[PDB]
């Protein structure tokens, strides 16, 4: 695969600035942040609930565990 | 020469200003270069 | 109402924050190939730049303004005609290569 | 009213040149000159003077892709000197 | 060298072109510049000024590109940047 | 060049991408570090143990270059896990060749590392060669002859740890060139990206944005080495094999390095020896089978909600397994196990299939 022999693409107009007229951190912080907490926002509900139950999980069968080693659980 | 051609070649008209001067007027003439442009007039 | 979980699940599975139309996110196998190689100029063209918008904001891990995003009563399979007649074609021919 | 405020701001004597060659003598061209541009204006005012600032060059690119013509144009520059500057030669 | 003197005299053949000289000369130099003394500036470049001069508008600086047509290979512009140098 | 420098790659792939070029490097570092240990590594049994002890006290930073080696093992496993878990979740398995030779370079660094661990001959060198190899003896008919062939005895011996440095020295470069095969599949392709929507319109090269990026990436992998290395070199590891090894004596609480243990805690989970047996093999070879039961009409998670659920239930999952394998086989974590090695399965071969043709419904198609 070779750029020249890609794919066929009509009317689009690229612009870009060089590296040297520009900041490689703009709005670091200030626009970074936000976008960080979407992200975390948009993800949240498909990925931590799994390890939710992990965790209950874990702690119910540690527990379960020392409880039926004594005398008196 | 020196001098890069009027136009250089390769391998629009929509107006009557863009086309006056368009018509032939005068019989061809081929030119052949070392360093210029190859041109054909008339 | 399934239609009331449709919506919802267009909305979840967010392909029109970035722009895209459902058929822009197919997977493109042998039969998606020839269906995109036989569309008129237009939609081939659109579905280049919705698709290239796409991969730009995925770069920035950025997604377009809400009112922006490919909303769900008017996102409409452009492929389909294509790509039906496509999948017709080599089922004929299948057929006959068993005979 | 575009054109009159254009052209009547930069249209101004000291801006132009006459400029003359081939088989006449400087004495008739001045002459000439005398006899039908003194008329020209020599003066917009003070708060006209049209005055060029100098304009940024910026590193960057423009690329309009377009796979349905058949052969690719690309120009490519740095920042030149500017008229005047020996360095040009 | 011997290339641009030859440029320069052959362009100023004709009323029309050296009409046009003088004309743009006076407002760009604000003078009309002989051939003697292009002459003169031209004789005076050698391979140490063309290096120099060369490497001061050239050299590790930033271009500015235009691309139309078939370009999927026109090199990115940070490519192209690096062969400045 | 074109291997390379203007190879062309997706404007958008993530940090999940990175990882191909991090087991490049830890193939690297385990190659580079490994043979500096076996220019002072002996293998007989009367002296392998001794002489590691001889690396890592006397040989001028002989400790650094073996914990280097053991830690290194470890990060190799994380970078093969993410991985896989990136090439699951994103659809790159559609690229068949390139995944079913992932899946024998899976296989092999197992059995490479597997092999390693036998070097040192301390206590769980001793008993993981002797599970391992009598893996072989569920094989009807001549199953245990294979194991006595592959021991060169009745019983793991000094036989067996001369062919295992053998064994061990010479299959990492194997896995290399397997590796130079994985990446020429690849590139007749070209890499899938999180959209999991072809990128030819927007390709850029890969050199210098994903080299530099493969740089950053590589930094981060030393920081992580280094710090188990400098900090923790023992973390990871097990105290059973600062013991000799003894074959009257297999150690209580013995237990397998920690990225085999989700396998042991599937293969303990059944009560029949052939059963657990073939539930391991499965547990691995499984990942062969994902791209035919993929049903979804898009090839990445990105755009699909019920399926990267069942995703993450199934990341979950090995870490419930991984915890498991690390328990005694007792009540209720004997239960917790089996749930666990059920529901891996259950969502491979049925779950994510169902979520990807109720994905579909839903949008039509
Ligand atoms: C344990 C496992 C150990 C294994 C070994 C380690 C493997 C590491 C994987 C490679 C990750 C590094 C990498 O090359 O990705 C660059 C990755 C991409 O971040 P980026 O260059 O800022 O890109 C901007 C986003 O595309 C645009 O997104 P943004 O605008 O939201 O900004 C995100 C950015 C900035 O946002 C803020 O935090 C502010 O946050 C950061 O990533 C920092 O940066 C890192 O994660 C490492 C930065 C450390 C210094
Ligand atoms: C000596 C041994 C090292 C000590 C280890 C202790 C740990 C200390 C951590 C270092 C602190 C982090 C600083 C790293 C350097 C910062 C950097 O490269 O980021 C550049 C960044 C770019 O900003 P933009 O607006 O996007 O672009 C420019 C537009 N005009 O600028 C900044 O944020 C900081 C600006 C101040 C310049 C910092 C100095 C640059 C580094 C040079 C190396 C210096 C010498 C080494 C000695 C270190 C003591
Ligand atoms: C094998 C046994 C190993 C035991 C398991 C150890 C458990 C470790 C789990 C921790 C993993 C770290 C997870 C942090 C990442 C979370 C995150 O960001 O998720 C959301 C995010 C959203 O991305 P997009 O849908 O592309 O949209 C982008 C919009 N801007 O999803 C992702 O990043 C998906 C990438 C997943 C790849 C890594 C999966 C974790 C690996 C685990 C093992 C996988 C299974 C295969 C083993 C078979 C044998
Ligand atoms: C010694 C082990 C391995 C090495 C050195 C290795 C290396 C690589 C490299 C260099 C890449 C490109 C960068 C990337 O996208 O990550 C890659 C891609 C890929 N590898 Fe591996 N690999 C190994 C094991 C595996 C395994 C175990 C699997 C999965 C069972 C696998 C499946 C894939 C797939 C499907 C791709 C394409 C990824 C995409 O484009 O999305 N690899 N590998
Ligand atoms: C895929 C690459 C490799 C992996 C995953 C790997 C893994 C391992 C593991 C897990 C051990 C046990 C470490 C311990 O706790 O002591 C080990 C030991 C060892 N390895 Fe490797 N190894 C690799 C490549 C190599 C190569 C190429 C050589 C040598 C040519 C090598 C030489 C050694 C030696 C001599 C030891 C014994 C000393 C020691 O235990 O540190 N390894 N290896
Ligand atoms: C000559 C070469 C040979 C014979 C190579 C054989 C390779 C086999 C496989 O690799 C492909 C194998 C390593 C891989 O199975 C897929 C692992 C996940 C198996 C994990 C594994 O580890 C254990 C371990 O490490 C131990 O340590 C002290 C102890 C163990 O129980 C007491 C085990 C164990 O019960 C299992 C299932
Ligand atoms: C994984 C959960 C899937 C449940 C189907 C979603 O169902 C949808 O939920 C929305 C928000 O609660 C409602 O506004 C909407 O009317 C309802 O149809
Ligand atoms: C550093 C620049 C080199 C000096 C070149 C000057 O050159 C001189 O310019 C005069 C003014 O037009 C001419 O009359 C004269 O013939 C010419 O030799
Ligand atoms: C990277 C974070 C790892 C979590 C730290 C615990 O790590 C665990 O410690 C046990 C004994 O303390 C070891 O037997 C076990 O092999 C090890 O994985």
């Amino acid at each position: 695969r070779q750029f020249g022999h890609l794919t066929r693409v009509r009317h689009v107009i690229t612009y870009s600035l060089s590296p040297f007229e520009q900041r490689a951190f703009p709005h670091y912080f200030s626009k970074g942040i936000p976008n960080v907490l979407r992200r975390t926002r948009a993800c949240i509900l498909r990925v931590a609930p799994p390890f939710v139950a992990f965790y209950l999980v874990y702690t119910w069968g540690t527990q379960e565990f020392e409880k039926s080693k004594r005398k008196n659980p | 020469a020196a001098v890069p051609a009027t136009s250089e070649s390769p391998v629009s008209v929509l107006c009557r200003e863009s086309l006056r001067g368009q018509a032939a007027g005068r019989p061809l003439v081929a030119s052949v270069s070392l360093n210029v442009p190859a041109s054909v007039r008339y | 109402w399934l239609e009331g979980i449709r919506k919802w699940y267009y909305n979840a599975a967010g392909f029109n924050k970035l722009g895209l139309m459902r058929d822009d996110t197919i997977h493109e196998n042998d039969d998606v190939k020839e269906a995109i190689r036989r569309l008129p100029e237009n939609l081939y063209d659109d579905r280049v730049f919705r698709i290239k918008r796409a991969l730009d904001l995925s770069m920035r891990q950025q997604i377009l303004p809400k009112e922006q995003w490919t909303k769900y009563e008017e996102d409409k399979s452009y492929l389909e005609p294509y790509l039906k007649e496509v999948i017709r074609e080599r089922k004929e021919r299948e057929e006959w290569a068993k005979k | 009213a575009d054109l009159t405020e254009y052209l009547s701001r930069h249209y101004k004597a000291p801006r132009m040149v006459l400029a003359a060659a081939g088989g006449l003598e400087h004495r008739q061209l001045l002459d000439l000159a005398q006899k039908h541009f003194s008329g020209l204006s020599g003066t917009y005012d003070e708060d006209a003077v049209p005055t060029l600032s100098p304009c940024r060059f910026t590193g960057s690119q423009i690329c309009h892709r377009e796979d349905g013509l058949p052969l690719a144009h690309v120009a490519i520059a740095v920042e030149g000197p500017g008229w005047a500057h020996p360095d040009n030669v | 060298k011997n290339l641009l003197r030859n440029a320069l005299v052959s362009h100023l053949d004709g009323t029309t072109p050296v009409c046009e000289d003088i004309g743009r000369s006076l407002l760009t130099y604000g003078r009309r510049i002989p051939l003697a003394e292009w002459e003169s500036r031209i004789a005076e470049v050698d391979a140490r000024v063309v290096r120099e001069v060369c490497s001061k508008y050239f050299y590790d600086q930033c271009p500015a590109v235009a691309g139309f047509g078939p370009i999927e290979q026109l090199p990115d512009y940070n490519r192209i940047r690096s062969g400045m140098f | 060049n074109n291997a390379f420098i203007d190879l062309p790659a997706p404007s958008n792939i993530s940090s999940w991408w990175n990882f191909g070029s991090l087991l490049g490097i830890c193939l690297i570092l385990q190659i580079l570090t490994g043979l500096f240990l076996a220019m002072h590594y002996t293998s007989d049994t009367t002296t392998a143990f001794s002489s590691v002890t001889h690396i890592c006290r006397d040989v001028n930073y002989g400790w650094i270059i073996r914990y280097m080696h053991a830690n290194g093992a470890s990060m190799f496993f994380i970078c093969l896990y993410m991985h896989v878990g990136r090439g699951l979740y994103y659809g790159s398995y559609t690229f068949l060749e390139t995944w079913n030779i992932g899946v024998i370079l899976l296989l092999t660094v197992m059995a490479t590392a597997f092999m390693g661990y036998v070097l040192p001959w301390g206590q769980m060198s001793f008993w993981g060669a002797t599970v391992i190899t009598n893996l072989l003896s569920a094989i009807p008919y001549i199953g245990t002859n294979l194991v006595e062939w592959i021991w060169g005895g009745f019983s793991v011996d000094k036989a067996t740890l001369t062919r295992f440095f053998a064994f061990h020295f010479i299959l990492p470069f194997i896995i290399m060139a397997i590796a130079m095969v994985h990446l020429l599949f690849l590139h007749e392709t070209g890499s899938n990206n999180p959209t999991g929507i072809s990128s030819d319109v927007d390709k850029i090269p890969f050199h210098p944005y994903y080299t530099i990026k493969d740089i950053l990436g590589a930094l981060l992998l030393i920081l992580a080495l280094m710090l188990l290395v400098l900090f923790a070199p023992d973390l990871l590891g097990d105290p059973d094999n600062y013991t000799p090894a003894n074959p009257l004596n297999t150690p209580p609480h013995i237990k397998p390095e920690w990225y085999f243990l989700f396998a042991y805690a599937i293969l303990r989970s059944i009560p029949n020896k052939l059963g657990g047996v073939l539930a391991l093999a499965f547990s691995i070879l499984i990942l062969a089978l994902i791209p035919l039961l993929h049903t979804s009409k898009q090839r990445s998670m990105m755009f699909r909600p019920l399926s990267q659920c069942l995703f993450w239930a199934l990341v979950a999952d090995l870490l419930t397994l991984t915890w498991i394998g690390g328990q005694p086989v007792e009540h209720p974590y004997i239960t917790i196990g089996q749930l666990a090695s059920v529901l891996y399965f259950l969502l491979i071969l049925v779950l994510m299939p169902t979520a990807g043709t109720i994905e579909n419904k839903l949008l039509k198609w």
